[PDB]
Order: structure tokens, then sequence, then C-alpha cells
């Protein structure tokens, strides 16, 4: 995250980090004890991946960390149906052993299609992650978070040569300087509804980071809400 | 009635017969007494910060 601030331990209890061939390569959100929702472009190779919930400082030990192995990865059935477009950039991860929910490990709420879209239209959400905070910089050791305003669709289209589909939305400031970035993918764009946060987006892509006139592009969760609930049912 | 202020529903609102409002909440929650607010029905309900940095306030 560029231009954001340090989160406080337990501020975003639903946030998780993904470790694998590369450490802290993407973020994710807890759907429930056995499931994590993230971005499909983060887990195409299906290679071995690890999930750390209750994470805050990736180079220290808080004794709140819960590590789990990923035994199943379900990217959206239409992700990459059209090569390199990032459309349908969402994926689900099943854990080997269930997470034990507590103050640092809490799921994120997921409303129905209509309400998820209503919360998104509130126009203000938070993005978080251990992605880059500076130009060509490495992972942030401490979780970062930033509040980003929603962007009208027409402004979104005019900001990039790439196609922005109805399965995506823009967020960022006119001036730039504040944006989610490399390493933050899979992370949640959340909308705070009277003390209760709901998943309204998946950090997905952009052109460089924080550039003025450019905006972060996010996967529109409302469109995948039914798919998420159907696949993450506890039995 | 959902029309204005989500019809006094803390979370979700739906329109019942006779312009009546029927509130609802998400998993891990229950319709608070007033039939509007939503209250935790589990130790750790989705979307909420319960850590509150140990204790550094009135509490
Ligand atoms: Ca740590």
């Amino acid at each position: 995250v560029v231009g954001g601030e340090d989160a406080k331990p337990g501020q975003f209890p639903w946030q998780v980090v993904l470790n694998g061939k590369v450490d802290a390569f993407c973020g994710g959100s807890i759907v429930n004890e056995k499931w994590i929702v993230t971005a499909a472009h983060c887990v195409e190779t299906g290679v071995k991946i690890t999930v750390v919930a209750g994470e805050h400082n990736i180079e220290e030990t808080e004794h709140t960390e819960q590590k789990r192995n990923v035994i199943r990865i379900i990217p959206h059935h239409n992700f990459n149906a059209a090569i390199n477009t990032y459309n349908h950039d969402i994926a689900l991860l099943e854990l080997d052993e269930p997470l034990v929910l507590n103050s640092y490990v809490t799921p994120i709420c997921i409303a129905d299609k209509e309400y998820t879209n209503i919360f998104l239209k509130f126009g203000s959400g938070y993005v978080s992650g251990w992605g880059r905070v500076f130009h060509k910089g490495r992972a942030a050791l401490v979780l970062q978070y930033l509040r980003v305003p929603l962007v009208d669709r027409a402004t979104c289209l005019r900001s990039t040569k790439f196609t922005i589909t109805n399965n995506m939305f823009c967020a960022g400031f006119h001036e730039g300087g504040r944006d989610s970035c490399q390493g933050d993918s899979g992370g949640p764009h959340v909308t705070e509804v009277e003390g209760t946060s709901f998943l309204t987006g998946i950090i997905s892509w952009g052109e460089e980071c924080a550039m003025k006139g450019k905006y972060g592009i996010y996967t529109k969760v409302s469109r995948y809400v039914n798919w998420i609930k159907e696949k993450t049912k506890l039995t | 009635t959902c029309n204005i202020k989500n019809g006094r529903c803390e979370q979700f609102c739906k329109n019942s017969a006779d312009n009546k409002v029927v509130c609802s909440c998400t998993e891990g929650y229950r319709l608070a007494e007033n039939q509007k607010s939503c209250e935790p029905a589990v130790p750790f309900p989705c979307g909420r910060v319960s850590v509150s940095q140990t204790s550094k306030l009135t509490r």
C-alpha cells in the first residue's frame, strides 16, 4: 500500500498473508474457518502455498499468528477465459486445518448481491496489505491500510487504455499518491457499515502505483457473492 | 421503509406487506430487541474489531 498507515494489531482481523515460492506475495480475507478469498492471478500455478492469519509484522512474532496449508484452490471458472484481462480475478482457498477464531482471526462479512453493491456505492472503503509502500520497494513489514474513495465509471474508463469490465471498479484519489500496490493483490477492499465491515472488493490490478490520473482496479465482489457462498459452505 | 435510512435497519432491509419494514442481519448476528439493530450471536462475529488494543481507554 502506498501512502497509507500502519494498522494496529487486530485492526483488520480478517486479513491474511500468503507465503509460497515468494514470501508475502499476496493477501486474502477470511470467509470462515476453512476458507480464504483472494485474487486468482495470485494462485494460477497451483503451487504449494501457505496462509498466515493473525499476522501483523511479517518479520516478528506476535504469538497471534496462525499458519495453515492450502489443500484446494478454486479460481473463478471464467478467470482467464480471455487471456491477460484480469476479469473475474477472484479465487478461493481451502485450509488443511480450520482456523481458531479469536480477536486477531475474525471473518469478514459478506452480504448479498444487492447489499454488497449498496455498500460499495457508499463510496468509501479501506484496502490493506503487506505490498509495496514505495517505488520498486519490497514488502512492508507492518500491515498497511488506506481509505480510498470510489471512482465514477466514466472517469475510470478515461484513465486507462485497458478495458474496465462491469466485474471491476475503480478507487483512488484524483491527485494519486495513495493506492494499493504490488503484493497487495487478493487483499480486501472493505466497507465499514456501522462498526461492521463487509467485503466489497478484491485488490486486483493497476498501472504502476499511486500515479496521478491512474486508479487502483478492484474485483467487484457483489458479482461473485453467490459463487463465494456456494463454494465455502461448512458441512 | 428501506426507502429512507434503510428503513431503520442496522444491516439489511426488505419491504413487507402494508408498507411494513422487515429487518435482517448477516451470519453470526441476530435481530436486536427493537427489531432493527443487529447483535452478536457468536463469540467472534464477522466484520468486527474486538481487540481494541488490549485496554487503553475507558472501556
Ligand atoms: Ca508476525
